[PDB]
């Protein structure tokens, strides 16, 4: 009792050395398309032409 | 380790008289004495982690806490 009135805890924990996600980052498949120009007018005061 | 400093800034320590009496109660035999001695003269140069792991077995824990708070009350005078 009287050493532990001078003493306190420590904040030591354990962790893997690699920790992995649940899920994975699969690769997506390209898919060839043309040039639009009308993708950004809903945002801001866009213009429809 | 610690070793001790040149040109002492303090010489009041006055300690007491060293008990004498013989060789028995003290190492056994004379010729005892001499070897215990001379095996332990190479620890009084320094002091270091052997000095504290038997100040820790013999001081147990009151002598710890005892010991901190005597220095806290030392250093807050300082």
């Amino acid at each position: 009792r009287e050493i532990g009135i001078l003493t306190t805890n420590k904040n030591t924990s354990r962790t893997h050395k690699i920790i992995a996600p649940a899920n994975l980052e699969r690769p997506v498949r390209y898919i060839r398309k043309p040039i639009d120009y009308t993708i950004l007018d809903d945002i801001g005061h866009g213009v429809k032409v | 380790r610690f070793v001790r400093t040149v040109l002492p800034f303090s010489q009041e320590f006055q300690r007491d008289k060293q008990p004498n009496a013989q060789p028995q109660y003290l190492h056994g035999s004379k010729a005892l004495n001499l070897a215990y001695s001379s095996i332990y003269g190479s620890y009084r140069n320094f002091v270091g982690p052997p000095h504290f792991q038997v100040i820790c077995r013999l001081l147990g824990y009151q002598g710890i806490a005892v010991v901190m708070e005597e220095l806290l009350k030392v250093v807050k005078s300082l």
